[PDB]
C-alpha cells in the first residue's frame, strides 16, 4: 500500500 | 567569507503528524517556511490555515477560501497521518535492536546500537545503586536508526568491590547486567 | 514544542534558489525513512526492512517540489527579496561502537545547525582525503528549521591512523576540522 504524503497549498501570485 | 557567500532563497514545507497513546490521539501540522521563518500553518486542532508571521496573511486567506483544498487538508489526518501510522505499526514500531553493553576503564559503560530510544542505564556498586559520581551523555542519535549512550562512574576502587552497569530496554525482557572488578 | 509519543514528517519538502536544488524525504521519530532522488526519480529507503515492505510514488515528491518552487518565487517578492542568513554550524565526531584496534568500526560526523542547507562534509586520514567507505544521510529537519547531516567513514582502528571530519559551509570563517584518534 502506497505511503501517504502531505500536499502543499499553492501561493497566489 | 560568510558576508560574500552566494545568495540563496530557501523554501520549506513540512507535513507533520503527532501520535499519542497508540491511535487514540492524532494531530497534524503543516508548516510553510520561508528561509527559516514559518509564515503559515494548518493545525488539525484549529481546523483552518493561520498566518504565523506578516508574510502569511495572503496565503492563509487564499487557502481557507478554497473549499476543496481546505477539505483535502482536513482529510490528510486520515489519508496521511492515520494511513501511514498503520504502515509504521508493521515495520518501524516493531523494530527492536538490543543494546550492546560494554564496560571499560573513571569507569565508562558503553551502551551501543539500540532502537527504539527508550533506555535506562544505571551503575551499581556491590548491588547498590550509585547516586553520585555518575555522569551520562545525552541520548546519541547515530542517524542509521540506532542510538548510543555512555554513562561514566567516578569511583575510588577499594578491594572486593564489584561494579555493574544495569541496562533496561524494550528489546530486553530481562535487564542486561555487566560486571567489572579491578 | 508539541509533546507526543511519536512525531513524523510525511513531507520534509525543501527547495532553494541556489542550484537550484531540492529535497524530499520522510522522517519518523527523528530518523529518515527515505528520500526521493529527484534526478533518477526514484525512492531510496534507508532500511532493508522498509525497502522490502513499503513503497512511495516518487511523482508525489516531484510534483510537490514544483509547487515549492512556485511558492518560493512568490514569497521572495512578498518579502522584498530577503535572503537566507547563514548560520554557524557545529561539528562532532564519534565512533559507532567502542574502539578496539583491528576490529571494524565506523566514525560518525554530526554536522548540526546547518543553514542554508548547502554543505561539504569530507574525511581526512593522516591529513589526506579518503572517499572509500564514506557515506552520509540527507539533510535532517530540526524544529527551528535549520538542518543537520551525518557523514560516515567505515574504518579499521589502528595506531597508524588519525582522522578529521572536514566541514565547509558559507557560515564559517574557515573550514572546520574536527579531529578524532583511536
Amino acid at each position: 500500500s502506497g505511503e501517504g504524503s502531505f500536499q502543499p497549498s499553492q501561493e497566489n501570485p | 567569507g560568510s558576508r560574500d557567500s552566494p545568495e540563496d532563497f530557501v523554501y520549506q514545507f513540512k507535513g507533520m503528524c503527532y501520535f499519542t497513546n497508540g491511535t487514540e490521539r492524532v494531530r497534524l501540522v503543516t508548516r510553510y517556511i520561508y528561509n527559516r521563518e514559518e509564515y503559515a500553518r494548518f493545525d488539525s486542532d484549529v481546523g483552518v490555515y493561520r498566518a504565523v508571521t506578516p508574510l502569511g496573511p495572503p496565503a492563509a486567506e487564499y487557502w481557507n477560501s478554497q473549499k476543496e483544498v481546505l477539505e483535502r487538508t482536513r482529510a490528510e489526518l486520515d489519508t496521511v497521518c492515520r494511513h501511514n501510522y498503520q504502515l509504521e505499526l508493521r515495520t518501524t514500531l516493531q523494530r527492536r535492536v538490543e543494546p550492546t553493553v560494554t564496560i571499560s576503564p573513571l569507569l565508562v559503560c558503553s551502551v551501543t546500537d539500540f532502537y527504539p530510544a527508550q533506555i535506562k542505564v544505571r551503575w551499581f556498586r556491590n548491588d547498590q545503586e550509585e547516586t553520585t559520581g555518575v555522569v551520562s551523555t545525552p541520548l546519541i542519535r547515530n542517524g542509521d536508526w540506532t542510538f548510543q549512550i555512555l554513562v561514566m562512574l567516578e569511583m575510588t576502587p577499594q578491594r572486593g568491590d564489584v561494579y555493574t552497569c544495569h541496562v533496561e530496554h524494550p528489546s530486553l525482557q530481562n535487564p542486561i547486567i555487566v560486571e567489572w572488578r579491578a | 514544542d508539541i509533546v507526543a509519543d511519536h512525531v513524523a514528517s510525511y513531507g520534509v519538502n525543501l527547495y532553494q534558489s541556489y542550484g537550484p536544488s531540492g529535497q524530499y524525504s520522510h522522517e519518523f521519530d527523528g530518523d529518515e525513512e527515505f528520500y526521493v532522488d529527484l534526478e533518477r526519480k526514484e525512492t531510496v529507503w534507508q532500511l532493508p526492512l522498509f525497502r522490502r515492505f513499503r513503497r512511495f510514488d516518487p511523482q508525489f515528491a516531484l510534483t510537490n517540489i514544483a509547487v515549492l518552487k512556485h511558492n518560493l518565487n512568490i514569497v521572495i517578492k512578498r518579502s522584498n527579496s530577503t535572503a537566507a542568513t547563514n548560520e554557524v554550524p557545529e561539528v562532532t565526531v564519534f565512533s559507532k561502537s567502542p574502539v578496539t584496534l583491528g576490529q571494524p568500526n565506523t566514525l560518525i560526523c554530526l554536522v548540526d545547525n546547518i543553514f542554508p542547507p548547502v554543505v561539504n562534509i569530507t574525511w581526512l586520514s593522516n591529513g589526506h582525503s579518503v572517499t572509500e567507505g564514506v557515506s552520509e544521510t540527507s539533510f535532517l529537519s530540526k524544529s527551528d528549521h535549520s538542518f543537520f547531516k551525518i557523514s560516515y567513514l567505515t574504518f579499521l582502528p589502528s595506531a597508524d591512523e588519525i582522522y578529521d571530519c572536514k566541514v565547509e559551509h558559507w557560515g564559517l570563517d574557515e573550514p572546520l576540522l574536527k579531529h578524532w584518534e583511536p
